[PDB]
């Protein structure tokens, strides 16, 4: 695409906290278009934050979620679109797209940037608990069993999890993050495997949550009894 | 504020089959529709814009019809590329508002799920809270009812659930729930059991251990 | 007619 959108300046804020987001844009005559941002809570659509005129930018346009906390701006020098925002929520959590409005009398955007993350929050930064899911003692036999990990009570995203150094891939389900009501992170990653294997086969969930510096390897192993 | 109203959410089709997409507006807001594409993981593309006007690059399979207060997408055959999450933006006034959103995925036949229930491992209960697990594996549709009992009591509002994206091979879906409780309310307690309802299942399967056990 | 102003002047 020669049209280029380049957001920055997202990141962890504590609430009543600030940041300013820049874009830098390339691949057009930045002064000659409108612009917007647009946000997308994790697991949600999209919502128009913010719009500004061309040339000048004099002309501003805001949601009434960040009317008064958030403030767009331009220098069209610099070929840079700016939004200040102030007095941040939990619920502004988002990820923010920098956006071309597609015509000169419209905001409705063409071009979109590839985002920048801001995660509102008051938590930590805290490493994982690993736990086994293991398999039952009820497995079919010649049948199939299922065994797992539980990352449970990490901040903030994100972690990894492969099973085996990344040997065992077939049968894998690594399920998304669950917010708990803590503002801590949860979740699982389980895997199908013969039931014939599980006194032989090693089962090995390898976590690793960078921002914590946690490596955890879990061995998942039928449970004693 | 104007309302888009975005239906069906999900659209369940084959390659090759037409995807007729609608989005319904709380006001007339003349031809001033839009319509997106978004992958997961990726920012959206513009592919219809004010006046049904169809973007340049956008493939011809794509177009859009209405005005006032209906409008529709149209995909007249759809392609593997095609399955996606597609929005509608009206751009007739601020706030510019967005429909929520409509799933375009893939069809295929009734799968069941497996079912699977874990207890809390020692590990976790030293630290002070239990954390019950339910697994379905590999299932469609995605409709899908998980409901936990503790010694046949139904729970609410302690549970939380989490879903795979269709998977690339058999395009079935999973799902985990969690049942949270502190550790002396697990304790507290003999039976535990997952209830699953989906359509696959020909009634309610249940998974259950009872503290204890091996 | 829309209520918002793209293009300055």
């Amino acid at each position: 695409s020669e049209v280029q959108l380049v957001e920055s300046g997202g990141g962890l804020v504590q609430p009543g906290g600030s940041l300013r987001l820049s874009c830098v844009t390339s691949g057009f005559t930045f002064r000659k278009f409108g612009m917007s941002w647009v946000r997308q809570a994790p697991g949600k659509g999209l919502e128009w934050v913010a719009s500004i005129s061309t040339p000048r930018g004099s002309t501003t346009y805001y949601s009434d979620s960040v009317k008064g906390r958030f403030t767009i701006s331009r220098d069209n020098s610099k070929n840079t679109l700016y939004l200040q925002m102030n007095s941040l929520r939990a619920e502004d959590t988002a990820v923010y797209y920098c956006t071309r409005g597609y015509s000169s009398t419209s905001y409705a955007m063409d071009y979109w940037g590839q985002g920048t993350l801001v995660t509102v929050s008051s938590a930590s930064t805290k490493g994982p608990s690993v736990f086994p899911l293991a398999p039952s003692s009820k497995s079919t036999s010649g049948g199939t069993a299922a065994l797992g990990c539980l990352v449970k009570d990490y901040f903030p995203e994100p972690v990894t999890v492969s099973w085996n150094s990344g040997a065992l891939t077939s049968g894998v389900h690594t399920f998304p993050a669950v917010l708990q009501s803590s503002g801590l992170y949860s979740l699982s990653s389980v895997v199908t495997v013969p039931s014939s294997s599980l006194g032989t086969q090693t089962y090995i969930c390898n976590v690793n949550h960078k921002p914590s510096n946690t490596k955890v390897d879990k061995k998942v192993e039928p449970k004693s009894c | 504020d104007i309302v888009l109203t975005q239906s069906p959410a999900t659209l369940s089709l084959s390659p090759g089959e037409r995807a007729t997409l609608s989005c319904m507006t709380s006001t007339d807001i003349d031809d001033d529709m839009n319509w997106y594409q978004q992958k997961p993981g990726q920012a959206p593309r513009l592919l219809i814009s004010e006046g049904n006007t169809l973007r340049p690059g956008v493939p011809a399979r794509f177009s859009g019809s209405g005005s006032g207060t209906d409008f529709t997408l149209t995909i007249s055959s759809l392609e593997p590329e095609d399955f996606a999450v597609y929005y509608c933006l009206q751009s007739f006034n601020v706030p510019l508002t967005f429909g929520q959103g409509t799933k375009v995925e893939i069809k295929r036949t009734v799968a069941a799920p497996s079912v699977f229930i874990f207890p809390p491992s020692d590990s976790q209960l030293k630290s002070g809270t239990a954390s019950v697990v339910c697994l379905l594996n590999n299932f469609y549709p995605r409709e899908a009812k998980v409901q936990w009992k503790v010694d046949n009591a139904l729970q609410s509002g302690n549970s939380q659930e989490s879903v795979t994206e269709q998977d690339s091979k058999d395009s079935t879906y999973s799902l985990s729930s969690t049942l949270t409780l502190s550790k002396a309310d697990y304790e507290k307690h003999k039976v535990y059991a997952c209830e699953v309802t989906h359509q696959g299942l020909s009634s309610p399967v249940t998974k259950s251990f009872n503290r204890g056990e091996c | 007619k829309g209520n918002y102003v793209v293009t300055t002047h």
